[PDB]
Order: C-alpha cells, then structure tokens, then sequence
C-alpha cells in the first residue's frame, strides 16, 4: 500500500488490465516473422492467468 | 398422447415438476422429523440429480 501512496499513480487491478491488453495486443500487428507474433500470442495469454486464477477460485468458470 | 390421455394433466418438464416435491419431501421429513425423515431428506436430494444431471449435461454449474 506505501506503493500506491508513494506513487501517484495506480494501476488498477482485480486482472481487468490483463483482459484489456490481450485484445489491445491484436495480432500481426506482430506482422514481422510470426515468431513474435508467437511471442505476442503466447503472452496475450499469459497475462490472464490472474482473471482466470480468479473465476477459477471462484464460482463458474475461470474462462466462460 | 394416451399418458396425456390416461392423465389429462400436463404437468411441467423437469427441475419444475423436480424441485418442487423436494421441499415438501423436506418439508415432510421435517415435519414427521422421525428416522423417516432422512429417507426423505434422501428422495428430496434424490430428485435433484436430473436437474444437476441436466445442469450437468447443459454445461453450467449446477450448485449454483
């Protein structure tokens, strides 16, 4: 919490950042090779594991 | 149609013609609050499987 009051910013959190990026990570925009494009597919993914771990330790589903 | 016939009362389909028994089952069991009751206690949860079943067999999550 001294981070959020050393700090004039917050990020906010509750893992609605991490579904915002993976669609904001739309792809070939990663036009390159595809191994980025990889990179950026395999990571849009690895950013909701917290939203899912969530909904996972929650009710219904960690994906629906 | 003849067990429309032999019965002329369409009664619904399901966790509606399901749950509805239950509690007066409990209900039931709960007022004869014998041994009795937990056969009842017993057929009241033992009707809510088909709706489970079918929660289960629709894809949601059934407890809930």
């Amino acid at each position: 919490v001294k981070n959020a009051i050393d700090d004039g910013c917050v990020v906010p959190g509750a893992g609605a950042v991490e579904v915002a990026m993976a669609e904001a990570l739309i792809k070939h925009k990663p036009s390159v090779k595809g191994r980025a494009q990889l990179g950026v597919q395999a990571f849009a993914d690895a950013l909701l594991i917290i939203p899912k771990v969530l909904a996972q330790n929650s009710g219904f589903d960690l994906q629906e | 149609c003849r067990n429309v016939l032999l019965d002329p009362q369409l009664v619904p389909g399901g966790g509606a013609s399901e749950m509805a028994v239950a509690h007066a089952l409990t209900e039931k069991s709960k007022a004869m609050t014998g041994v009795e009751q937990w056969p009842y206690r017993a057929v009241a949860q033992a009707l809510e499987v088909i709706p489970r079943t079918l929660i289960q067999n629709c894809g949601a999550s059934t407890i809930r």
